[PDB]
């Protein structure tokens, strides 16, 4: 039922510098709780996803400072301080207000060629 | 250490004299309260801090109720909802539960026919079938 | 942390049902929900279904509706998803995973399982 | 219906009441205990106010022991940071309010404290812009 | 376990009332009840109590710093030593600053005063700083 | 300055007795409560807080201080030779309320002259207050 | 019991200033002193120095005295022995030990290490 | 400062045989808490040393009872019950009333040659 929308769809970045990611969704977030169903994963060519940021703002457990996220309603934005040689992936949004879960359509880095 | 009894001649070691489960349930004491009281107790009325306990048990539990449905409203994990729901009805109501029996029967009976049933209880319980006698002692 | 494994994966006939295996250890299953994740190649993520503990509700999406099932077995702690009317744009690898960030957002991930159909061998 | 009022003060009285005027949870019950615990558990039947203070102290014991369950169980960390801080923050305000109505009867004049409230409900009412700075204090 | 203050009218839980570093310093006290009544402190006079209490009270004192000079002398190693006066001073010195006060309280401004002013304090304290009076309760 | 001045006592007086004919600390202890529980009164009040306060430092310096040596020191001070003058008071207290004081002074005097007289020509009687 | 291994030791080229390691774990650093001991061959143990725990304090034997030092960081729990103006009778082997028999006598004795200066390769 | 001094210098010892050390001090160890400060120190060749008696006459924690010595003041002697081919080394005794610490001479034990 959600439609869901990311951008940019492609985002190369030189290590070092920081960079962002928008992605929106319809229909607004906030539940009568005060907080916002709203997921951030990583995905690894031939290996299983993992998790970024939980709850909107909350950092998942063991995963580096280095990522931070922000926002609510139905404007958020994924900001990592510091690119790594070890950042490369395909990053996705989820929405988890109202069954059925829809996905995103992805976000996908690489190193800004020569 | 402040009970919710000594204050009519009675001790928590006196009510635990008795099964928890033999206690009979709230929805038969709330609508007896309800029966003729409701006059009365709307009323403002002068001694007999019976009156006043009531009272506090009926704003507790009606506290306890809109905990309940708030969480059944919000919390849209199904598994955790059922357990605290069930927790809320079966675990803490015992309390309530007594403190009620207590008050209404002072209220219909006097302080002295109540002392008189909680020790009575005592050759109940302390009888084993053999001994005890068939017919279990009743208020009057 | 818990470690999950699925099994049964494999090529199938066209036009046949096929039933994949992925079962969980080391946590409370009772106490927390599942769901299922597809990705064919070329695409990201999709969620297909999921059910809850008890198991008297379960939900669906539209591109499956009416076509799979899910069921689990307490006794053993094993899930189970069943697959018929397979067509050609099912080819996909399959991933169980669980969520308890407050029921929103899936947490651990198994290693997931790759079905294929078609008619040469 | 209304625990207020067996007295002669309405729900509205306090109502009007902001959150910060009313002290934390802790320190009104180590006042109480403090301050009054030879008469709190006394034989002496008498000063009826008595037993407010000594329904209350249960009934958030009531509340301590729920809050501690739910911090045994509900593996989601998410849910007991919900549950735990409603119980201390909303349902405790009702236990602020009484609490506080109660001692000070205890402590002051009835005919005091009522006249409080209401010379309060009046000093509220109207915007800031024209009124003597500071709040009414009880003396 | 037993409260000194228990006949007197007052109890160690109203005195954990007010804040602990609210209390005077200790060699500034003593040299008030020198200087205040050296008479009184060296006369032999009959009842008197809070006179007979500040005599048996200074003696802790006097026997806290002859242990402290004593551990000065032995005890060799740095570590021990340190701990051992540190407590001697600051930990254990709580009980007697308040003893001197309480009965200081007592002896210029009298009994009804002190223990009016303990509780008055204590309401001052706890609630918000904006709706209390300015300032704070001066003893007398 | 001194405790016993008040009491018709002196320190010199009082330190007149042996040290070793005082008792123990743990066997006074025991009859002060038991037949004394409920102006000399406040006086054992704050010697038992005293007493108390001591066997608390006791029990915290034998929690931590966790070389062996030091312990003793400290704990063989408090429990023999602080605890002295804590068994000079709670008996010459005592001895106020169980028998009278113009009986006790004769006492304390006596004594005096049971320690002069030469162990030769001491009597083969043993003062007792009865 | 308490394990203390020492490092650094080798030859040193005459004329030259060498630091010998010496670190401790397994009890409280911060609560007990450290001492020095050496032992040329053909003659027996010779105390050298010692440090406190706060370290304000030092001592030092005539011996070496105004030309070693000693200091210690107690965020990492490691001694430190500074020689400068070495000799050839300062060739020998050196210990560090911990006493705790209320501070007069050592407990535990390190497996120490030896230092020998010499022209020759 | 103080001067150590240790005697005998060699004792050979057919073993099951008690025998005697004596090390003597120059200024006296009784400080004011009734306590000696000496030392009764054990070193092998090819090892580190080992302790024998702390604090004068108290035997460091697991040493065996087949060695024990007594003494006050500036006089201390080290006696062995019954010696086992395991005694053989050489011993120290050492001082620690005053800064700076002194070592004694050494005293080092063998078997009697036939």
């Amino acid at each position: 039922d959600i439609v869901m929308t990311q951008s940019p769809l492609s985002l190369a970045v030189t290590p070092g510098e920081p960079a962002s990611i928008s992605c929106r969704s319809s229909q607004t977030l906030l539940h009568n709780n005060g907080y916002n169903y709203f997921s951030w994963y990583l995905q690894k060519p031939g290996q299983a996803p993992q998790l970024l940021i939980y709850l909107g703002s909350n950092r998942a457990p063991g995963v580096s400072d280095r990522f931070s996220g922000s926002g609510s309603g139905t404007s958020f934005t994924l900001e990592i301080s510091r690119v790594e040689a070890e950042d490369v992936g395909v990053y996705y949004c989820m929405q988890g207000r109202h069954t059925p879960w829809t996905f995103g359509q992805g976000t996908k880095v690489e190193i800004k060629r020569t | 250490d402040i009970d919710p009894y000594k204050e009519f001649g009675a001790s928590v070691e006196l009510l635990s004299f008795l099964p928890s489960d033999f206690f009979p349930s709230i929805r038969d004491l709330l609508d007896t309260a309800s029966a003729l009281y409701r006059e009365a107790l709307e009323s403002p009325e002068h001694c007999s801090p019976h009156h006043t306990a009531l009272r506090q048990a009926i704003l507790c539990w009606g506290e306890l109720m809109n905990l309940a449905t708030w969480v059944g409203s919000n919390l849209e994990d199904p598994a955790s909802r059922e357990l605290v729901v069930s927790y809320v009805n079966v675990n803490m109501g015992l309390k309530i539960r007594q403190l009620l029996w207590f008050h209404i029967s002072c209220l219909t009976f006097g302080r002295e026919t109540v002392l008189e049933y909680l020790v009575s209880f005592g050759v109940w319980i302390r009888t084993p079938p053999a001994y005890r006698p068939p017919n279990a002692p009743i208020l009057s | 942390q818990v470690q999950l494994v699925e099994s049964g994966g494999g090529v199938v006939q066209p036009g046949r049902s096929l039933r994949l295996s992925c079962a969980a250890s080391g946590f409370n299953f009772n106490k927390f929900g599942m769901h299922w994740v597809r990705q064919v190649p070329g695409k990201g993520l999709e969620w297909l279904t999921y059910i809850w503990y008890d198991g008297s509700n379960a939900d669906y999406v539209d591109s499956v509706k009416g076509r799979f099932t899910i069921s689990r077995d307490n006794s053993i702690n094993t899930l189970y998803l069943q697959m018929n009317s397979l067509r050609a744009d099912d080819t996909a690898v399959y991933f169980c995973a669980r969520g308890f960030y407050d029921s929103s957002s899936l947490e651990s991930w198994g290693q997931g399982a790759l079905v294929i159909v078609s008619s040469a061998s």
